[PDB]
């Protein structure tokens, strides 16, 4: 819908060049601590499904969940990013190129304004 | 003990250990390369440094 | 407006002769001339009781086969086209896909009647 | 002095056909237990040909 | 039925439904839809036995039915404009031909029928790709041709799926017929908010394929159809049961679990319109389906149901085959909410 | 709209009507559904050939193609049904109501 | 079609009830025939004449409590002298939920429909004044 | 639901009409205990039919040994009631 | 208003569509097939494209008679129903005939519209084209592209044709 349909976008990049504009997220960012943390509950839910010791069963497989949630998590947090920083662009641009739709309205103050007053009683 | 041979082995299976490790070894190397490349990129492009 | 008129008159030639077979000679018509027929005897049963096929499978083949040879028959002017490279690697491919369905529909014992 | 668990006659209730109960579902019956009813003795009607004497 | 050929009748599966999102000739989406539906019609029935044969008579005509009505608006959009390809659809009575054929795929009410018992006639691996995968090409035509969509007829659809599905149940004590209904009602959520946003309808979309997934897993690794027969896993699998409450619960709709995200989501897109009886009337109606998710609930880990003696020989064998991507469906279905930003990589 | 095509239109409705009427046997169905299969390539043709989209003639040739495919499904699953219970009846198709 | 409709809503509030009264009557009909088709398709009444008395019987009641509505409800907001609110509508779904309590011969039919009748009607007045929509069209 | 809870009064009923449209017994002289061969004066093959006559009514296959001795409307109501355990 | 041929086609393309439509088992709904797709043939041989009216002839007179030998088979009765047999298929027959003459009067008489939009009618001759070039037929040329433009139609229809194949073998496999 909204867009889908954007002039000059490659159809399966999933990246363009130009997102290596923005700044990278830090391998601390909480949404990567977050899929790291997904990634250590599917590796506990594997151990306690083939009926073997929760925490200590497969350190290998349980850092390889791990580790492939991270991965993940780090190009998904880069793409949202870049669609929050295109619609944000877009709508600036928008907004620069259509004065007479957003025109800045006259600054009045509280003391000029007249709002009804209605008593709790 | 066990009648059967216990199909998973007694010792650990060495080579899935060995690639399931390699694996992560390698996705996290190419994750550290990756991050350094982008702030790289990132501040030639914005000509911060 | 030709052919129009050629299956008109066949047509009608063959109601014609039809006509004739059943107004000029003398009808004499009985219950036991026109019952059905058996070597000598009555039926046990119904001749609108069903009939067993053996072949099925091989009618279903026979109706994609049928398919097949709809999308064969335009090869004629296909023939014509400038690049033959391609058409004669589609014709081509189209005719090893039959062979392959075939060959397959055989040695999985498709071609076989039931028993 | 124990916590109250489900016995059988609390456990019938979800054994039927459907929930509730009605006058028109009651004669359903629950499919079987592997997905398999059985299988009907339909009569082959052979054809009966005469074959002779004319 | 020969491994080879199952793999070569799910690759045509799947073929038939990339084809159909990757073409843009409405012809050849047509193909995508006669392959997928052909080479689907035997995988219903790779267990043969007369309900699986029913079960795939009615999933055929109903498709068939639905081709027919999908050739034919395409053929009367090319009547009154000469183009093939798949766009605003500049004829009206060809574009409700299309919804209605389309609907009629998905199982939208009023053509929600054929739903429960195709799912209640194949098995558990059949239904599991019928009520997930199946439903991927005809909301890939629908989402291409929102611009088109009569709100009017859509929306009715849609909430005629809500409701029907909610209603039908709280009937059922088979668990594919459950399933069937609960995907009723979830394809009525997801074409309620098609016209507003399809960034919503895929979002809706993907969890609740995840949801099924991780549903029909637990169904599978619990040999269960029943609900008295899924009352007796928790003498043998307690972790399981527990899994599948959560899950149950994440499908009701519950914060702070992944089901309640796409809904959340799709109720503040109608309310960005003006749009608000009709969110409120989804809620208030998906209210029946987490009751019949709790009742499930309460049969299969809530509560300790009655046992029988020779579940004491199972007590001593493993599961010999293990379902790959079931705790990271499971994950998935549950502990989502938190990366619920990450939405806008889907547009 | 000339008369002709209003004809064609006409015939898939009933085509239509007719299949989504059941009366007992499943062949009369599959006839409804070839019949509709006939009709929409008659009204593609027509339409092709009044317009002059040469490179459109190969497409009511595929639409056949794939008719014949759904009448193969449907007359392989005729045999299963005929099979389980002697008589193609839509009846008998009920195991699935419970 | 939605033409019943129009010829209801051109009608002005608390003037000419009869005419109200008739279209009224003629949105119920339409509502009644379409819920004795589906329920004919769906549950077959074993014999035509069964089939076209269920159809009498629901389109009856359902014309019933059209014309109940649409006479009480016009007829209350031209005595009352107000328009443009929700009582008169709460009163003519009131009468028409009594109305099918008398065609049911149920009590609790008739007061559950009423109320819940009325309350749904009162509603509907309230979005026409208002200008809530139901099916919103896709704006943003 | 299926056919309502049949008691012994529809089975007598039925039984009665069953032998008043029989063409060999009078209907006046016909009562409940009346011997089918001392009061009607039948032998054993009016006997058979009236069994197979109750046979094709109350669609149950009757077999011979505990059908022979069937010798008055009351015996048959109370083999019928017994089979179908129809104690109303 | 020119001999009606094409409009008399149209209407007994209608006429054997009801026919079969009726459903008076399968052997006559084979037979008002047949005749449908003979017309049909007639019908789009008068504009042009001989090729495919020839063709889907052909492919419908072998359809028609698997379909007989599949009733002969499994889908026969004692006393076959026939048009005038029954009450049902007769009512159906006659009211598919009235509602086509209906149309046809409605059609005719005003230019109303009934379902898409208002026609015209005027004869179909009316809508031609004028065209006077070439040695080749358009038609023909147009479906001989298959092999050159239409790659990609070929190879999924071919692998469609196999997967039929394996899939018929399969569902009837039983067991
Ligand atoms: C928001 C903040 C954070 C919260 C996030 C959400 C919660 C946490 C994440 C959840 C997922 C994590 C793990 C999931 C799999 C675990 C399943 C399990 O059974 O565990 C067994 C296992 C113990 O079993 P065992 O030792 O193998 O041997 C005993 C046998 O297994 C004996 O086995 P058994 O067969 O006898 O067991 C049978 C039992 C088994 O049944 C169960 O155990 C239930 C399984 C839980 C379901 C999880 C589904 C997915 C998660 C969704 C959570 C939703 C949260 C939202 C709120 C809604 C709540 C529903 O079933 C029953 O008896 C029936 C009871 C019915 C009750 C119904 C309620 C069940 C649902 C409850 C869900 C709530 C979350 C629970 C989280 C913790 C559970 C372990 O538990 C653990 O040991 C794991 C605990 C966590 C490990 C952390 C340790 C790391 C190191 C510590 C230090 C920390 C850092 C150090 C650095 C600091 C510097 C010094
Ligand atoms: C402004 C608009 C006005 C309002 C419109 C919106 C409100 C619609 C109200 C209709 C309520 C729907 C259901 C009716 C009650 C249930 C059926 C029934 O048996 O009734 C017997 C019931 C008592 O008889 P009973 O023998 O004791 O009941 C039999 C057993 O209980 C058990 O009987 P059963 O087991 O035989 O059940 C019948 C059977 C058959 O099931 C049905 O009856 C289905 C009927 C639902 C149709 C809804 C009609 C709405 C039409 C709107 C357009 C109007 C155009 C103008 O049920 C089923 O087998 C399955 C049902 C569900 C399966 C799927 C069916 C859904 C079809 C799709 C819905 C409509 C699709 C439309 C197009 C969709 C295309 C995208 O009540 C009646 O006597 C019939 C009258 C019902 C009252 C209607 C109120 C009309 C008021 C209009 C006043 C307007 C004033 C002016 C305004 C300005
Ligand atoms: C391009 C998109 C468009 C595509 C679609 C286009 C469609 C148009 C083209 C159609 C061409 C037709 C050519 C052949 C069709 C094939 C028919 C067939 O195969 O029959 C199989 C089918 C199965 O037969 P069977 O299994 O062999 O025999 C066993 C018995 O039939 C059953 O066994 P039983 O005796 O034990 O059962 C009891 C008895 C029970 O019989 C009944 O209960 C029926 C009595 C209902 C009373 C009708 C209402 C009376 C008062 C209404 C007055 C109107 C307004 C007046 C003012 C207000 C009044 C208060 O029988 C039934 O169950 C029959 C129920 C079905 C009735 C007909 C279904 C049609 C739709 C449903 C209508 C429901 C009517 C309710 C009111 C609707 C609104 C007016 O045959 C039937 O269903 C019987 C009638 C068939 C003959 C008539 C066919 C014409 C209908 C065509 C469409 C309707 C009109 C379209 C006009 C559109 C405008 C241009
Ligand atoms: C939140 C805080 C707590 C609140 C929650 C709790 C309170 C609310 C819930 C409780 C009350 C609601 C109950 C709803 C009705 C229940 C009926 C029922 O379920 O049917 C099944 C049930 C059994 O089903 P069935 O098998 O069909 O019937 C067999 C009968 O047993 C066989 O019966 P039978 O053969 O012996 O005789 C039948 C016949 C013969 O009748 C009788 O047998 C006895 C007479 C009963 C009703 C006649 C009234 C006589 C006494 C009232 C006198 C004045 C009172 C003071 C009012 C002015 C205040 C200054 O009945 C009638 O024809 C009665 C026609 C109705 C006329 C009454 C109209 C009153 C409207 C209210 C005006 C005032 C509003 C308050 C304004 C205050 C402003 C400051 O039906 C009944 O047995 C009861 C029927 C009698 C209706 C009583 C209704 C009067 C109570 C006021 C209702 C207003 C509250 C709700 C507002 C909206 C409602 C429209
Ligand atoms: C519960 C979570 C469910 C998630 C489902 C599985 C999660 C893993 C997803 C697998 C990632 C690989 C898919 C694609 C990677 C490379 C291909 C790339 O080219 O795809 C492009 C972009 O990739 C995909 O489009 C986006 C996939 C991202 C999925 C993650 C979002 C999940 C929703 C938010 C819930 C939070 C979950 C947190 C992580 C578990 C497509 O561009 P475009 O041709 O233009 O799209 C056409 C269709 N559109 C425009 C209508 C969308
Ligand atoms: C091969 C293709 C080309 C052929 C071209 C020639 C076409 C030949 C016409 C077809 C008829 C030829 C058949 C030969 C004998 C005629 C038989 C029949 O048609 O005539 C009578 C049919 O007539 C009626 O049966 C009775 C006459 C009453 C009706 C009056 C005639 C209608 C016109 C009105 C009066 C005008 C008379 C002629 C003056 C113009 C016989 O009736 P019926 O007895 O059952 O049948 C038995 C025939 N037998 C005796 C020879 C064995
Ligand atoms: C808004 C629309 C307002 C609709 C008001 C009507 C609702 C009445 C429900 C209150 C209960 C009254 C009652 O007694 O129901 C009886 C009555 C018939 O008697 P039974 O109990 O079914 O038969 C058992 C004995 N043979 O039940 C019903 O059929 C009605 C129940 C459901 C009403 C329909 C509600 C549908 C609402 C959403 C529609 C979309
Ligand atoms: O009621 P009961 O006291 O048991 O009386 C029995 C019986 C009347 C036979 C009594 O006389 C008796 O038991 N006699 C002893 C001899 C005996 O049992 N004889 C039986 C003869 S068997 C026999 O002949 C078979 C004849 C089959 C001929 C069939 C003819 C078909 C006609 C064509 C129909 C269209």
């Amino acid at each position: 819908t909204m867009m889908s349909g954007r002039p000059g976008r490659v159809p399966l990049q999933f990246l363009p060049n130009e997102a290596r504009s923005l700044p990278p997220p830090k391998l601390t960012d909480p949404r990567l601590v977050y899929m790291g943390f997904l990634g250590y509950c599917s590796g506990l839910i594997d151990n306690a499904i083939r009926r073997r010791p929760v925490v200590s069963a497969g350190l290998h497989r349980q850092l390889l969940y791990v580790t492939s949630f991270v991965f993940f998590g780090y190009y998904l947090l880069k793409r949202q990013d870049y669609m929050y920083a295109l619609r944000d662009h877009d709508m600036f641009a928008y907004v620069k190129s259509h004065p007479e739709d957003f025109p800045e309205k006259d600054k009045k103050t509280y003391g000029e304004i007249l709002e009804e007053f209605h008593p709790v009683r | 003990k066990f009648y059967i041979r216990e199909p998973p082995h007694g010792s650990p299976d060495w080579l899935k250990v060995g690639l399931t490790l390699g694996t992560s070894v390698f996705l996290w190397i190419y994750l550290i390369k990756q991050h350094k490349e982008d702030v790289l990129e990132y501040k030639r492009r914005n000509g911060l440094e | 407006m030709n052919i129009m008129l050629t299956l008109l008159t066949n047509v009608t030639l063959a109601s014609l002769l039809v006509l004739i077979a059943f107004w000029l000679p003398q009808l004499n018509a009985y219950s036991e001339k026109t019952s059905p027929y058996e070597c000598g005897f009555d039926p046990m049963g119904s001749a609108r009781l069903p009939f067993s096929m053996k072949f099925f499978l091989v009618a279903i083949t026979f109706l994609l086969f049928d398919l097949e040879i709809a999308l064969l028959l335009p090869l004629p002017w296909a023939s014509q086209t400038n690049n033959l490279k391609t058409m004669l690697t589609m014709a081509l491919f189209l005719l090893i896909l039959l062979a392959a369905s075939l060959a397959y529909e055989w040695t999985q014992k498709g071609l076989e009647w039931a028993e | 002095a124990r916590q109250w668990q489900p016995d059988v006659e609390w456990a019938e209730q979800f054994g039927g056909a459907v929930m509730y109960p009605t006058k028109e579902t009651a004669h359903w019956k629950p499919p079987p237990w592997n997905d398999v009813d059985p299988p009907k003795d339909t009569l082959v009607s052979n054809l009966t040909l005469n074959f002779g004497p004319q | 039925m020969n491994p080879i050929i199952y793999t070569t009748l799910i690759m045509t599966v799947m073929s038939g439904t990339m084809l159909v999102m990757i073409s843009s000739h409405w012809l050849l989406i047509w193909i995508g839809f006669e392959m997928n539906l052909l080479a689907m019609i035997p995988v219903l029935m790779k267990n043969f036995n007369p309900r699986a044969t029913e079960a795939a008579t009615k999933y055929f005509l109903t498709q068939a039915t639905a081709s027919m009505m999908l050739m034919m608006a395409i053929i009367i959009n090319l009547l009154y404009s000469g183009q093939w390809t798949i766009t605003k659809m500049f004829n009206p009575v060809a574009m409700t031909m299309m919804t209605m054929a389309l609907a009629m795929k998905l199982g939208l009410s009023p053509f929600h029928f054929w739903v429960p018992e195709v799912t209640q006639g194949i098995s558990l691996q059949a239904g599991l790709l019928l009520l997930t995968w199946q439903k991927l090409a005809p909301l890939s035509v629908l989402c291409q041709i929102s611009q088109s969509i009569n709100p009017n007829l859509m929306l009715t659809m849609a909430m005629l799926s809500i409701l029907i599905g909610g209603w039908g149940g709280l009937n059922q004590t088979q668990l594919r017929k459950i399933m069937a209904y609960s995907s009723i009602a979830h394809m009525g959520w997801m074409t309620a908010v098609l016209p507003y946003n399809t960034t919503m309808t895929i979002l809706n979309l993907l969890i609740y394929i995840t949801m099924t997934l991780a549903m029909f897993m637990l169904l599978i690794h619990s040999s269960a159809t029943t609900t008295l027969s899924l009352s007796h896993t928790w003498n043998k699998m307690p972790v399981i049961t527990s899994l599948m409450m959560v899950t149950l619960l994440s499908m009701g709709g519950l914060p702070p679990l992944s089901g309640f995200m796409p809904k959340w989501m799709i109720i503040q897109e109608m309310t960005k319109n003006e749009s608000i009886i009709m969110p409120t009337l989804m809620a208030m109606t998906a209210l029946l389906n987490l009751y019949f998710y709790m009742r499930l609930a309460y049969s299969s880990s809530l509560t300790m149901f009655p046992s029988t003696n020779n579940m004491k020989m199972k007590w001593q064998f493993e599961h010999t085959k293990q379902m790959k991507l079931l705790p990271t469906m499971i994950v998935l279905s549950t502990l989502v909410l938190p990366m619920t930003p990450a939405l806008s990589s889907l547009n | 709209m000339p008369l002709v095509y209003m004809n064609i239109i006409m015939a898939f409705a009933i085509a239509l009507a007719g299949l989504l009427m059941y009366r007992s046997h499943l062949m009369s169905s599959l006839l409804c559904l070839e019949g509709m299969m006939l009709s929409l390539f008659i009204m593609s043709t027509l339409i092709i050939l009044n317009t002059h989209f040469t490179l459109a003639n190969m497409m009511p040739i595929i639409l056949l193609v794939f008719a014949a495919c759904e009448a193969a499904l449907g007359l392989s699953l005729l045999v299963m049904v005929s099979n389980t219970y002697g008589t193609d009846y839509v009846q008998n198709l009920n195991l699935l109501q419970c | 079609a939605k033409t019943l409709l129009h010829k209801y809503s051109d009608i002005p509030e608390g003037t000419e009830c009869h005419r109200k009264a008739y279209a009224s009557t003629s949105i119920g009909g339409a509502t009644g025939l379409i819920v004795s088709a589906y329920s004919i398709a769906l549950k077959p009444p074993a014999s035509f004449l069964e089939g076209v008395a269920r159809t009498g019987r629901y389109t009856f009641t359902s014309a019933a409590i059209g014309a109940i509505f649409g006479l009480t409800s016009c007829i209350s907001a031209q005595v009352r002298e107000k328009p443009d609110d929700p009582l008169n509508y709460f009163i003519g779904g009131c009468a028409g939920g009594l109305t099918l309590g008398a065609r049911t011969r149920s009590y609790g039919i008739g007061a559950a429909a009423c109320a819940y009748m009325g309350l749904t009607a009162a509603l509907v007045k309230m979005g026409q004044l208002e200008g809530w929509q139901v099916f919103a069209e896709p704006k943003v | 639901s299926d056919a309502p809870p049949l008691t012994l009064e529809a089975i007598k009923d039925r039984v009665l009409y069953v032998l008043k449209l029989y063409d060999k017994i009078d209907p006046e002289k016909l009562s409940v205990n009346s011997h089918f061969m001392k009061d009607l004066g039948l032998d054993s093959l009016d006997q058979v039919e009236i069994i197979m006559a109750m046979e094709d009514e109350f669609g149950f296959e009757i077999p011979d040994i505990d059908a022979e001795k069937l010798m008055c409307p009351q015996e048959i109501v109370d083999y019928i009631a017994d089979k179908k355990d129809v104690y109303e | 208003m020119t001999m009606y041929i094409a409009f008399i086609l149209s209407t007994i393309f209608v006429i054997g569509f009801v026919g079969f439509s009726s459903k008076p088992s399968p052997i006559y709904g084979g037979l008002g097939l047949i005749v449908s797709g003979g017309v049909g043939c007639g019908i789009v041989l008068n504009f042009g494209g001989s090729f495919l009216g020839l063709m889907v002839f052909l492919i419908y007179l072998g359809g028609m008679l698997v379909v007989f030998g599949y009733t002969t088979a499994m889908a026969t009765e004692m006393y076959p129903e026939v048009w005038v047999s029954n009450k049902t298929v007769f009512g159906a027959f006659v009211s598919g005939l009235m509602m086509e003459f209906c149309m046809v009067y409605y059609a005719l008489k005003e230019e109303e519209v009934e379902i898409i939009f208002k026609f015209n009618g005027l004869g179909d001759w009316v809508i031609y084209d004028t065209g006077d070039s070439g040695f080749f037929s358009e038609e023909a040329m147009g479906i001989a592209a298959l092999y050159s433009y239409g790659t990609w139609l070929v190879i999924v229809t071919g692998w469609s044709l196999l997967i039929g194949v394996v899939v018929i073998m399969e569902i009837t496999r039983g067991n």
